[PDB]
Protein backbone atom coordinates (compact mmCIF):
# COMPACT_ATOMS: atom_id res chain seq x y z
CA UNK A 1 0.00 0.00 0.00
CA UNK A 2 2.72 2.54 0.69
CA UNK A 3 4.87 1.48 -2.19
CA UNK A 4 1.76 2.11 -4.42
CA UNK A 5 1.27 5.89 -2.25
CA UNK A 6 4.36 6.85 -3.15
CA UNK A 7 4.85 5.70 -6.85
CA UNK A 8 0.80 7.69 -7.59
CA UNK A 9 2.32 10.78 -5.21
CA UNK A 10 5.89 10.71 -7.64
CA UNK A 11 3.78 10.20 -11.18
CA UNK A 12 0.84 13.04 -9.88
CA UNK A 13 4.27 15.15 -8.87
CA UNK A 14 5.74 15.05 -12.69
CA UNK A 15 2.14 15.29 -14.31
CA UNK A 16 1.40 18.32 -11.82
CA UNK A 17 5.14 19.82 -13.26
CA UNK A 18 4.35 18.86 -16.48
CA UNK A 19 0.71 21.10 -16.28
CA UNK A 20 3.09 23.56 -14.86
CA UNK A 21 5.30 23.85 -17.50
CA UNK A 22 2.19 24.14 -19.70
CA UNK A 23 0.54 26.63 -18.23
CA UNK A 24 3.84 29.06 -18.29
CA UNK A 25 3.81 27.85 -22.07
CA UNK A 26 0.42 29.90 -22.18
CA UNK A 27 1.26 32.65 -20.13
CA UNK A 28 3.86 33.56 -22.42
CA UNK A 29 2.05 32.95 -25.61
CA UNK A 30 -1.52 35.04 -24.48
CA UNK A 31 1.15 37.74 -23.29
CA UNK A 32 3.50 38.07 -26.53
CA UNK A 33 0.68 37.53 -29.34
CA UNK A 34 -1.59 40.32 -30.03
CA UNK A 35 -5.42 38.27 -30.48
CA UNK A 36 -6.99 39.11 -27.35
CA UNK A 37 -9.52 41.32 -29.49
CA UNK A 38 -10.41 41.45 -33.03
CA UNK A 39 -12.04 43.16 -35.57
CA UNK A 40 -15.92 41.94 -36.37
CA UNK A 41 -17.85 41.80 -40.25
CA UNK A 42 -19.49 45.39 -38.73
CA UNK A 43 -16.47 46.58 -37.32
CA UNK A 44 -15.10 49.96 -39.50
CA UNK A 45 -12.10 48.93 -39.84
CA UNK A 46 -9.54 45.67 -39.65
CA UNK A 47 -7.09 44.02 -37.19
CA UNK A 48 -6.32 43.26 -33.52
CA UNK A 49 -4.58 44.23 -30.22
CA UNK A 50 -3.17 42.33 -27.41
CA UNK A 51 -2.01 43.70 -24.19
CA UNK A 52 0.61 46.73 -25.66
CA UNK A 53 0.78 45.70 -29.46
CA UNK A 54 -2.03 46.78 -32.07
CA UNK A 55 -2.36 46.35 -35.61
CA UNK A 56 -5.01 48.14 -37.62
CA UNK A 57 -5.99 48.29 -41.56
CA UNK A 58 -5.42 51.44 -43.58
CA UNK A 59 -8.93 50.76 -44.77
CA UNK A 60 -8.47 50.33 -48.69
CA UNK A 61 -10.27 47.16 -49.26
CA UNK A 62 -6.79 45.17 -48.67
CA UNK A 63 -4.76 43.88 -45.08
CA UNK A 64 -1.86 46.99 -44.47
CA UNK A 65 -1.58 46.50 -41.31
CA UNK A 66 0.06 49.36 -39.34
CA UNK A 67 1.30 47.93 -36.28
CA UNK A 68 2.22 49.92 -33.08
CA UNK A 69 2.95 49.17 -29.68
CA UNK A 70 5.67 47.67 -27.52
CA UNK A 71 5.96 47.04 -23.97
CA UNK A 72 9.62 48.11 -23.94
CA UNK A 73 8.29 51.60 -25.01
CA UNK A 74 5.06 52.42 -22.68
CA UNK A 75 4.29 55.64 -24.63
CA UNK A 76 3.01 53.43 -27.46
CA UNK A 77 0.94 51.64 -25.16
CA UNK A 78 -3.44 53.42 -25.57
CA UNK A 79 -4.13 53.43 -22.00
CA UNK A 80 -3.20 53.16 -18.78
CA UNK A 81 -5.32 50.45 -18.11
CA UNK A 82 -3.36 48.32 -20.94
CA UNK A 83 -0.42 49.10 -19.21
CA UNK A 84 -1.66 48.12 -15.89
CA UNK A 85 -2.88 44.54 -17.74
CA UNK A 86 0.06 43.97 -19.52
CA UNK A 87 2.23 44.59 -16.46
CA UNK A 88 0.11 41.96 -13.97
CA UNK A 89 0.76 39.64 -16.76
CA UNK A 90 4.24 40.08 -16.82
CA UNK A 91 4.43 39.21 -13.01
CA UNK A 92 2.48 36.31 -13.16
CA UNK A 93 4.92 35.01 -15.90
CA UNK A 94 7.82 36.31 -13.53
CA UNK A 95 5.91 33.82 -10.49
CA UNK A 96 5.41 30.65 -13.10
CA UNK A 97 8.72 31.09 -14.34
CA UNK A 98 10.28 31.51 -10.65
CA UNK A 99 8.21 28.25 -10.13
CA UNK A 100 9.96 26.44 -12.68
CA UNK A 101 13.49 27.27 -11.61
CA UNK A 102 12.18 26.49 -7.70
CA UNK A 103 11.99 23.07 -9.15
CA UNK A 104 15.51 22.85 -9.00
CA UNK A 105 15.34 22.99 -5.56
CA UNK A 106 13.81 19.30 -4.99
CA UNK A 107 16.99 18.08 -4.49
CA UNK A 108 17.73 19.44 -1.81
CA UNK A 109 15.13 21.25 -0.01
CA UNK A 110 12.36 19.42 1.80
CA UNK A 111 9.83 18.01 -0.86
CA UNK A 112 7.05 19.33 1.06
CA UNK A 113 8.08 22.59 1.75
CA UNK A 114 9.15 22.96 -1.89
CA UNK A 115 5.41 22.14 -3.43
CA UNK A 116 4.02 24.35 -1.08
CA UNK A 117 6.27 27.44 -2.29
CA UNK A 118 5.85 26.72 -5.60
CA UNK A 119 2.33 26.11 -4.82
CA UNK A 120 1.91 29.66 -3.57
CA UNK A 121 3.86 31.43 -6.36
CA UNK A 122 1.25 29.52 -8.36
CA UNK A 123 -1.57 31.31 -6.69
CA UNK A 124 -0.49 34.49 -6.77
CA UNK A 125 0.61 34.31 -10.52
CA UNK A 126 -3.86 33.19 -10.96
CA UNK A 127 -4.01 36.51 -8.83
CA UNK A 128 -2.14 38.58 -11.10
CA UNK A 129 -3.51 37.05 -14.09
CA UNK A 130 -7.38 37.92 -13.02
CA UNK A 131 -6.16 41.17 -11.78
CA UNK A 132 -4.70 41.75 -15.63
CA UNK A 133 -7.45 40.29 -17.17
CA UNK A 134 -10.25 42.30 -15.44
CA UNK A 135 -8.03 45.75 -15.69
CA UNK A 136 -7.92 45.18 -19.15
CA UNK A 137 -11.03 45.68 -20.59
CA UNK A 138 -11.18 48.60 -18.69
CA UNK A 139 -9.15 50.68 -21.20
CA UNK A 140 -11.36 50.03 -24.31
CA UNK A 141 -12.62 53.58 -24.22
CA UNK A 142 -8.99 54.53 -25.56
CA UNK A 143 -9.47 56.95 -28.76
CA UNK A 144 -7.18 53.85 -30.77
CA UNK A 145 -9.77 51.21 -29.70
CA UNK A 146 -12.53 53.50 -30.50
CA UNK A 147 -11.83 54.80 -33.57
CA UNK A 148 -10.76 50.73 -34.73
CA UNK A 149 -14.08 49.41 -32.95
CA UNK A 150 -16.44 51.51 -33.27
CA UNK A 151 -18.87 54.39 -31.38
CA UNK A 152 -20.23 52.21 -29.44
CA UNK A 153 -17.10 50.22 -27.70
CA UNK A 154 -16.28 51.56 -24.26
CA UNK A 155 -15.24 50.32 -20.65
CA UNK A 156 -16.22 46.80 -20.01
CA UNK A 157 -18.41 47.02 -23.56
CA UNK A 158 -17.25 45.12 -26.77
CA UNK A 159 -19.44 46.79 -28.99
CA UNK A 160 -18.60 45.53 -32.00
CA UNK A 161 -15.33 43.85 -31.63
CA UNK A 162 -15.19 39.86 -30.50
CA UNK A 163 -12.46 38.51 -28.08
CA UNK A 164 -10.31 36.02 -29.95
CA UNK A 165 -8.19 32.97 -28.94
CA UNK A 166 -5.70 34.62 -27.02
CA UNK A 167 -8.18 36.57 -24.35
CA UNK A 168 -9.66 32.90 -23.47
CA UNK A 169 -6.54 31.25 -23.45
CA UNK A 170 -5.74 34.08 -20.73
CA UNK A 171 -8.83 32.97 -18.82
CA UNK A 172 -8.43 29.52 -19.18
CA UNK A 173 -4.98 29.98 -17.83
CA UNK A 174 -6.48 31.89 -14.40
CA UNK A 175 -8.29 28.72 -14.10
CA UNK A 176 -5.54 26.39 -14.66
CA UNK A 177 -3.46 28.24 -12.55
CA UNK A 178 -5.65 28.40 -9.40
CA UNK A 179 -6.42 24.68 -10.08
CA UNK A 180 -2.45 24.00 -10.41
CA UNK A 181 -1.76 25.79 -7.07
CA UNK A 182 -4.46 23.58 -5.40
CA UNK A 183 -2.87 20.15 -6.44
CA UNK A 184 0.24 21.69 -5.34
CA UNK A 185 -0.99 22.76 -1.83
CA UNK A 186 -2.85 18.92 -1.45
CA UNK A 187 0.33 17.32 -2.95
CA UNK A 188 2.36 19.48 -0.54
CA UNK A 189 0.15 18.41 3.00
CA UNK A 190 -0.20 14.40 1.45
CA UNK A 191 3.71 14.31 1.11
CA UNK A 192 3.93 14.31 4.97
CA UNK A 193 1.09 11.73 5.04
CA UNK B 1 -8.27 22.05 3.98
CA UNK B 2 -10.89 19.76 3.16
CA UNK B 3 -8.60 17.31 4.64
CA UNK B 4 -9.23 18.96 7.72
CA UNK B 5 -5.67 19.59 8.71
CA UNK B 6 -5.05 23.16 10.22
CA UNK B 7 -5.45 26.34 7.30
CA UNK B 8 -2.36 27.36 8.04
CA UNK B 9 -1.03 23.07 8.44
CA UNK B 10 -2.76 22.75 4.97
CA UNK B 11 -1.51 26.21 3.71
CA UNK B 12 1.97 27.19 5.10
CA UNK B 13 5.07 25.75 6.31
CA UNK B 14 4.91 27.84 9.78
CA UNK B 15 6.68 24.36 11.34
CA UNK B 16 9.67 24.59 9.97
CA UNK B 17 10.29 27.73 8.06
CA UNK B 18 15.39 31.00 8.70
CA UNK B 19 17.37 27.92 9.66
CA UNK B 20 18.70 25.92 6.83
CA UNK B 21 20.60 28.92 5.53
CA UNK B 22 23.80 27.27 5.34
CA UNK B 23 22.60 25.22 2.38
CA UNK B 24 21.95 28.42 0.45
CA UNK B 25 25.23 28.12 -1.58
CA UNK B 26 23.77 24.71 -2.45
CA UNK B 27 20.62 26.25 -3.67
CA UNK B 28 22.18 28.87 -5.12
CA UNK B 29 24.29 26.63 -7.11
CA UNK B 30 21.70 25.17 -9.27
CA UNK B 31 19.02 28.11 -8.72
CA UNK B 32 20.94 30.61 -10.73
CA UNK B 33 21.89 28.92 -13.77
CA UNK B 34 18.85 27.47 -14.02
CA UNK B 35 16.72 30.99 -13.94
CA UNK B 36 19.50 32.32 -16.23
CA UNK B 37 18.70 29.42 -18.94
CA UNK B 38 14.51 29.88 -18.55
CA UNK B 39 15.16 33.86 -18.86
CA UNK B 40 17.45 32.92 -22.19
CA UNK B 41 15.47 30.81 -23.36
CA UNK B 42 12.07 32.74 -23.07
CA UNK B 43 13.98 36.03 -24.36
CA UNK B 44 15.53 34.76 -27.30
CA UNK B 45 12.04 32.57 -28.76
CA UNK B 46 9.95 35.80 -27.81
CA UNK B 47 12.45 38.12 -29.86
CA UNK B 48 12.85 35.61 -32.51
CA UNK B 49 10.05 33.31 -33.43
CA UNK B 50 7.05 34.93 -31.27
CA UNK B 51 7.82 38.25 -32.67
CA UNK C 1 -9.47 36.49 -45.88
CA UNK C 2 -12.94 35.27 -44.47
CA UNK C 3 -13.16 37.08 -40.98
CA UNK C 4 -14.51 34.31 -39.35
CA UNK C 5 -13.16 32.75 -36.02
CA UNK C 6 -15.46 29.57 -35.22
CA UNK C 7 -12.55 26.99 -36.04
CA UNK C 8 -9.89 28.46 -34.01
CA UNK C 9 -12.36 29.57 -31.20
CA UNK C 10 -13.39 25.22 -31.72
CA UNK C 11 -10.07 24.10 -30.99
CA UNK C 12 -8.89 26.66 -28.43
CA UNK C 13 -12.08 25.67 -26.44
CA UNK C 14 -11.04 21.93 -26.96
CA UNK C 15 -7.41 22.27 -25.95
CA UNK C 16 -8.61 24.20 -22.80
CA UNK C 17 -11.06 22.03 -21.55
CA UNK C 18 -8.55 19.16 -22.29
CA UNK C 19 -6.29 20.57 -20.50
CA UNK C 20 -8.52 21.23 -17.27
CA UNK C 21 -9.84 17.98 -17.67
CA UNK C 22 -6.44 16.71 -17.13
CA UNK C 23 -5.83 18.36 -14.16
CA UNK C 24 -9.35 17.46 -12.63
CA UNK C 25 -8.43 14.17 -13.46
CA UNK C 26 -5.34 14.43 -10.65
CA UNK C 27 -7.88 15.95 -8.36
CA UNK C 28 -9.68 13.02 -8.54
CA UNK C 29 -6.47 10.68 -8.12
CA UNK C 30 -5.62 12.62 -4.99
CA UNK C 31 -9.12 13.22 -3.12
CA UNK C 32 -9.86 9.09 -3.82
CA UNK C 33 -8.44 8.02 -0.81
C1 LIG D 1 19.10 50.38 -16.31
C2 LIG D 1 20.30 49.46 -16.38
C3 LIG D 1 21.00 49.25 -15.06
C4 LIG D 1 20.08 48.79 -13.95
C5 LIG D 1 19.16 47.66 -14.35
C6 LIG D 1 18.31 47.14 -13.22
C7 LIG D 1 17.03 46.48 -13.68
C8 LIG D 1 15.97 47.44 -14.10
C9 LIG D 1 14.98 46.87 -15.07
C10 LIG D 1 14.65 47.38 -16.23
C11 LIG D 1 14.99 48.76 -16.69
C12 LIG D 1 14.47 49.83 -15.78
C13 LIG D 1 13.30 50.63 -16.34
C14 LIG D 1 13.69 51.62 -17.40
C15 LIG D 1 12.54 52.07 -18.26
C16 LIG D 1 12.95 53.00 -19.39
C17 LIG D 1 13.15 54.40 -18.93
C18 LIG D 1 11.92 54.99 -18.30
O1 LIG D 1 11.42 54.63 -17.28
O2 LIG D 1 11.44 56.02 -19.02
C19 LIG D 1 10.03 56.01 -19.36
C20 LIG D 1 9.66 54.60 -19.77
O3 LIG D 1 10.33 54.32 -21.01
C21 LIG D 1 9.88 53.27 -21.69
O4 LIG D 1 9.38 53.36 -22.78
C22 LIG D 1 10.08 52.00 -20.92
C23 LIG D 1 8.80 51.31 -20.59
C24 LIG D 1 9.01 49.87 -20.17
C25 LIG D 1 10.06 49.68 -19.12
C26 LIG D 1 10.19 48.26 -18.63
C27 LIG D 1 10.48 47.27 -19.72
C28 LIG D 1 10.42 45.83 -19.27
C29 LIG D 1 11.37 45.49 -18.15
C30 LIG D 1 11.23 44.07 -17.65
C31 LIG D 1 12.21 43.68 -16.57
C32 LIG D 1 12.11 42.24 -16.15
C33 LIG D 1 13.22 41.77 -15.25
C34 LIG D 1 13.19 40.29 -14.95
C35 LIG D 1 14.25 39.84 -13.98
C36 LIG D 1 14.29 38.35 -13.74
C37 LIG D 1 9.81 57.00 -20.48
O5 LIG D 1 10.19 58.34 -20.06
P1 LIG D 1 10.33 59.47 -21.19
O6 LIG D 1 10.27 60.82 -20.53
O7 LIG D 1 11.50 59.10 -22.05
O8 LIG D 1 8.99 59.26 -22.05
C38 LIG D 1 8.72 60.14 -23.17
C39 LIG D 1 8.75 59.34 -24.45
O9 LIG D 1 8.38 60.19 -25.54
C40 LIG D 1 10.10 58.71 -24.73
O10 LIG D 1 10.11 58.05 -25.99
C1 LIG E 1 10.87 23.95 -22.25
C2 LIG E 1 10.60 23.98 -20.75
C3 LIG E 1 11.90 23.70 -19.98
C4 LIG E 1 11.61 23.57 -18.48
C5 LIG E 1 12.65 22.64 -17.82
C6 LIG E 1 12.36 22.56 -16.32
C7 LIG E 1 13.52 21.86 -15.60
C8 LIG E 1 14.14 22.79 -14.56
C9 LIG E 1 15.47 22.24 -14.02
C10 LIG E 1 15.57 21.20 -13.19
C11 LIG E 1 14.35 20.41 -12.66
C12 LIG E 1 14.72 19.65 -11.37
C13 LIG E 1 13.80 18.44 -11.14
C14 LIG E 1 14.44 17.53 -10.06
C15 LIG E 1 13.46 16.42 -9.67
C16 LIG E 1 14.17 15.37 -8.82
C17 LIG E 1 13.27 14.98 -7.64
C18 LIG E 1 13.97 13.91 -6.78
O1 LIG E 1 15.09 14.08 -6.43
O2 LIG E 1 13.29 12.73 -6.41
C19 LIG E 1 12.38 12.77 -5.32
C20 LIG E 1 10.99 13.18 -5.82
O3 LIG E 1 10.85 14.60 -5.96
C21 LIG E 1 9.66 15.01 -6.60
O4 LIG E 1 8.67 14.34 -6.55
C22 LIG E 1 9.65 16.35 -7.38
C23 LIG E 1 9.20 16.12 -8.84
C24 LIG E 1 9.99 17.00 -9.82
C25 LIG E 1 9.08 17.64 -10.89
C26 LIG E 1 9.81 18.80 -11.59
C27 LIG E 1 10.78 18.27 -12.68
C28 LIG E 1 10.03 18.14 -14.04
C29 LIG E 1 11.02 17.75 -15.15
C30 LIG E 1 10.24 17.29 -16.40
C31 LIG E 1 10.65 18.07 -17.68
C32 LIG E 1 9.50 17.99 -18.70
C33 LIG E 1 9.82 18.85 -19.93
C34 LIG E 1 8.67 18.71 -20.95
C35 LIG E 1 8.30 20.09 -21.51
C36 LIG E 1 7.46 19.91 -22.78
C37 LIG E 1 12.86 13.69 -4.19
O5 LIG E 1 14.21 13.42 -3.90
P1 LIG E 1 14.65 12.97 -2.37
O6 LIG E 1 13.60 12.05 -1.78
O7 LIG E 1 15.97 12.25 -2.43
O8 LIG E 1 14.79 14.34 -1.43
C38 LIG E 1 14.36 14.30 -0.08
C39 LIG E 1 15.13 15.34 0.73
O9 LIG E 1 15.36 14.86 2.02
C40 LIG E 1 16.48 15.62 0.05
O10 LIG E 1 16.28 15.84 -1.32
C1 LIG F 1 29.95 23.37 -14.28
C2 LIG F 1 29.61 22.40 -13.14
C3 LIG F 1 30.91 21.80 -12.60
C4 LIG F 1 30.65 20.94 -11.37
C5 LIG F 1 30.02 19.60 -11.78
C6 LIG F 1 28.63 19.43 -11.16
C7 LIG F 1 28.74 19.22 -9.65
C8 LIG F 1 28.09 17.90 -9.23
C9 LIG F 1 28.56 17.55 -7.82
C10 LIG F 1 27.54 16.63 -7.13
C11 LIG F 1 26.65 17.44 -6.19
C12 LIG F 1 27.32 17.59 -4.82
O1 LIG F 1 27.02 16.85 -3.94
O2 LIG F 1 28.30 18.58 -4.57
C13 LIG F 1 27.98 19.93 -4.80
C14 LIG F 1 26.73 20.41 -4.05
C15 LIG F 1 26.78 19.99 -2.59
O3 LIG F 1 28.01 20.39 -2.04
P1 LIG F 1 28.37 20.00 -0.48
O4 LIG F 1 28.47 21.26 0.34
O5 LIG F 1 27.29 19.11 0.09
O6 LIG F 1 29.69 19.27 -0.45
O7 LIG F 1 25.56 19.92 -4.66
C16 LIG F 1 24.87 20.77 -5.56
O8 LIG F 1 24.69 21.91 -5.31
C17 LIG F 1 24.31 20.20 -6.86
C18 LIG F 1 25.25 20.54 -8.02
C19 LIG F 1 24.63 21.62 -8.91
C20 LIG F 1 25.54 21.83 -10.12
C21 LIG F 1 24.95 22.90 -11.04
C22 LIG F 1 25.51 22.70 -12.46
C23 LIG F 1 25.24 23.95 -13.30
C24 LIG F 1 26.56 24.65 -13.60
C25 LIG F 1 26.31 26.02 -14.23
C26 LIG F 1 27.58 26.54 -14.90
C27 LIG F 1 27.62 26.13 -16.37
C1 LIG G 1 14.28 35.03 -13.42
C2 LIG G 1 13.26 34.10 -14.05
C3 LIG G 1 12.63 33.23 -12.99
C4 LIG G 1 12.19 34.87 -14.82
C5 LIG G 1 12.66 35.62 -16.05
C6 LIG G 1 11.53 36.36 -16.76
C7 LIG G 1 11.83 36.77 -18.21
C8 LIG G 1 11.71 35.55 -19.13
C9 LIG G 1 10.96 37.96 -18.68
C10 LIG G 1 11.20 39.22 -17.83
C11 LIG G 1 10.88 40.42 -18.73
C12 LIG G 1 10.30 39.80 -20.01
C13 LIG G 1 10.23 40.63 -21.29
C14 LIG G 1 9.44 41.91 -21.05
C15 LIG G 1 9.06 42.59 -22.32
C16 LIG G 1 9.07 42.03 -23.52
C17 LIG G 1 8.66 42.83 -24.74
C18 LIG G 1 7.63 42.09 -25.58
O1 LIG G 1 7.37 42.83 -26.78
C19 LIG G 1 8.13 40.71 -25.92
C20 LIG G 1 8.42 39.91 -24.65
C21 LIG G 1 9.48 40.58 -23.76
C22 LIG G 1 10.83 40.58 -24.50
C23 LIG G 1 9.56 39.81 -22.40
C24 LIG G 1 10.17 38.41 -22.53
C25 LIG G 1 10.31 37.66 -21.20
C26 LIG G 1 11.06 38.46 -20.14
C27 LIG G 1 12.53 38.66 -20.56
C1 LIG H 1 17.92 31.21 -4.25
C2 LIG H 1 17.64 30.10 -3.26
C3 LIG H 1 16.56 30.55 -2.28
C4 LIG H 1 16.23 29.43 -1.30
C5 LIG H 1 14.97 29.80 -0.52
C6 LIG H 1 14.74 28.84 0.65
C7 LIG H 1 14.44 27.42 0.16
C8 LIG H 1 13.68 26.64 1.23
C9 LIG H 1 14.51 26.51 2.51
C10 LIG H 1 14.34 25.13 3.15
C11 LIG H 1 12.94 24.99 3.73
C12 LIG H 1 12.84 23.70 4.54
O1 LIG H 1 12.52 22.62 3.98
O2 LIG H 1 13.07 23.71 5.78
C1 LIG I 1 27.87 29.37 -20.27
C2 LIG I 1 26.50 28.72 -20.23
C3 LIG I 1 25.42 29.77 -19.99
C4 LIG I 1 24.04 29.12 -20.02
C5 LIG I 1 23.04 30.00 -20.78
C6 LIG I 1 23.24 29.83 -22.29
C7 LIG I 1 22.75 31.03 -23.09
C8 LIG I 1 23.69 32.23 -22.96
C9 LIG I 1 23.31 33.30 -23.97
C10 LIG I 1 24.12 33.12 -25.26
C11 LIG I 1 23.73 34.23 -26.23
C12 LIG I 1 24.73 34.29 -27.38
C13 LIG I 1 24.07 34.97 -28.57
C14 LIG I 1 23.31 33.96 -29.42
C15 LIG I 1 22.76 34.68 -30.65
C16 LIG I 1 22.12 33.68 -31.60
O1 LIG I 1 20.96 33.24 -31.37
O2 LIG I 1 22.75 33.29 -32.62
C1 LIG J 1 6.07 27.03 -28.86
C2 LIG J 1 6.25 28.43 -28.28
C3 LIG J 1 6.98 28.34 -26.94
C4 LIG J 1 7.16 29.73 -26.34
C5 LIG J 1 8.20 29.72 -25.21
C6 LIG J 1 7.74 28.79 -24.09
C7 LIG J 1 8.49 29.08 -22.77
C8 LIG J 1 7.84 28.24 -21.67
C9 LIG J 1 8.36 28.56 -20.27
C10 LIG J 1 9.85 28.27 -20.16
CL1 LIG K 1 7.10 45.12 -27.28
Amino acid sequence: YHEHYMRNSRAIGVLWAIFTICFAIINVVVFIQPYWVGDSVSTPKPGYFGLFHYCVGSGLAGRELTCRGSFTDFSTIPSSAFKAAAFFVLLSMVLILGCITCFSLFFFCNTATVYKICAWMQLLAALCLVLGCMIFPDGWDAETIRDMCGAKTGKYSLGDCSVRWAYILAIIGILNALILSFLAFVLGNRQTD
Amino acid sequence: CLDGKDCASFFCCFEDCHIRIAKMDSYARIFFPTAFCLFNLVYWVSYLYLG
Amino acid sequence: DSRDYSTELSVTVAVGASLLFLNILAFAALYYK
